[PDB]
């Protein structure tokens, strides 16, 4: 319902970048950079969830999806 | 394909096409006045009620 109060503790709104390879193939993996965007304490063991990577072109170049790893 | 989209600089119409709002907000008030007057009053008496006998003839 639009009228209500979600108060989450285990959800972080984050941006990913990564590079685009020269001759990249679609198929091919590659690998990307998850930073926070506000507020968040940790990232520890989380998990990125469908995120398409847009280019300039504002266009879905990847799609992102898998387990950060922070050092620790 | 749209062409290079900035990322942090705000949404402004750039191409012929693009949208943008007006907000019509006009209050313009003239105006003028003016005035001028004259005026100009005289009176003038002279009366000899009793007139002395060696100032009868003037």
């Amino acid at each position: 319902p639009t009228g209500t109060n979600m108060q989450l503790k285990n959800v972080a709104a984050v941006m990913v970048t990564a590079s685009y390879p020269p001759f990249a193939r679609q198929g091919q993996t590659i690998d990307v950079v998850v930073s926070s965007m506000g507020n968040a304490k940790s990232l520890r063991g989380g998990t990125l969830l469908m995120t398409p990577l847009k280019g300039v072109d504002s266009q879905v170049y990847a799609l992102a999806q898998g387990n950060i790893l922070v050092g620790g | 394909n749209y062409g290079y989209q900035p990322l942090f600089e705000d949404r402004r119409p750039r191409n012929i096409g693009d949208t943008l709002t007006i907000v019509l907000q006009e209050n313009v008030s003239a105006s003028k006045s003016s005035s001028a007057n004259a005026s100009r009053d005289g009176k003038t008496s002279f009366g000899f009620d009793t007139v002395p006998r060696y100032l009868q003839g003037l």
